């Protein structure tokens, strides 16, 4: 399948060169897989989700996404127009409030919830968790992310937006999960993106168009936008039977576009998420 | 935990 005039990020992950506008993908499109978006929630009613989205857990008075951040990331995972895996099932877990904030104990609870909840769901092709959040280093936050990954969920997490070494941030610094840096449309590391040896892979993160609350759309920037690209790609590749949850991150690095990115500090991987699609 | 909320 081909999506013409696609968002730049989608075109990029189906190409070996920047500057193209068509997203090429297999028509299976993540069907039979599930992605939990652990964030501010998801506006499940947005027409772009086609009824494939649902809220399963909230830690606040409402399950409603009153921010937009969660809806944006879920959109990049698997909305019709802006999504990598256009037929995946989306599950919303609201651990962040409508200001984009949450405490560590809640985020940990949300991760443990997903580890258990996936056992109640029909996800024959596998389970992915997308974590577009983080803060200062915490061993117990890192531990919860390791547990979720261990439980058989492919965990992808934002490197963070501090133009610093991601080793001082959590869950980004947990070696066992898939830590995602951001790139822009000219194959440069995003100016805000964290880096370092703990990074596994880069994804499109600058100027990413996706779903927003109120049934709208907008373009925003962040390693938060890069993460759902990788999480969506994992779901896609698991549906195609090319990899499993335990090995998806490694498989994504092995088959990545290598050496194409600029402004990568020495000691950071030069690897860009790539679907390796051939009609 | 303490990263993004609105800040550009
Ligand atoms: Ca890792």
């Amino acid at each position: 399948a081909a999506q013409t005039n696609a968002p730049w990020g989608l075109a990029r992950i189906s190409s070996t060169s920047p500057g193209t506008s068509t997203y090429y993908y297999d028509e299976s499109a993540g069907q039979g897989s599930c992605v939990y978006v652990i964030d501010t929630g998801i506006e499940a009613s947005h027409p772009e989700f086609e009824g494939r989205a649902q809220m399963v857990k909230t830690y606040y008075y409402s399950s409603r996404d009153g921010n937009g951040h969660g809806t944006h990331c879920a959109g990049t995972v698997g909305s019709r127009t802006y999504g990598v895996a256009k037929k995946t099932q989306l599950f919303g877990v609201k651990v962040l409030d409508d200001n984009g904030s949450g405490q560590y104990s809640t985020i940990i609870a949300g991760m443990d919830f997903v580890a258990s909840d996936k056992n109640n769901r029909n996800c024959p092709k596998g389970v992915v968790a997308s974590l577009s959040l983080g803060g200062g280093y915490s061993s117990s936050v890192n531990s919860a992310a390791a547990r979720l990954q261990s439980s058989g969920v492919m965990v992808a997490v934002a490197a963070g937006n501090n133009n610093a070494d991601a080793r001082n941030y959590s869950p980004a610094s947990e070696p066992s999960v898939c830590t995602v840096g951001a790139s822009d449309r000219y194959d440069r590391r995003s100016s805000f993106s964290n880096y370092g040896s703990v990074l596994d892979i880069f994804g499109p993160g600058t100027d990413i168009l996706s779903t927003w609350i109120g049934g709208s759309t907008r373009s925003i920037s962040g390693t938060s936008m890069a993460t759902p690209h990788v999480a969506g790609l994992a779901a896609y590749l698991m549906t195609l039977g090319k990899t499993t949850a335990a090995s998806a991150c490694r498989y994504i690095a092995d088959t990545a576009n290598k050496g194409d990115l600029s402004n990568i500090p020495f000691g950071t991987v030069n690897l860009l998420a790539y679907n390796n699609y051939q009609a | 935990g303490d990263e993004q909320g609105e800040n550009k």
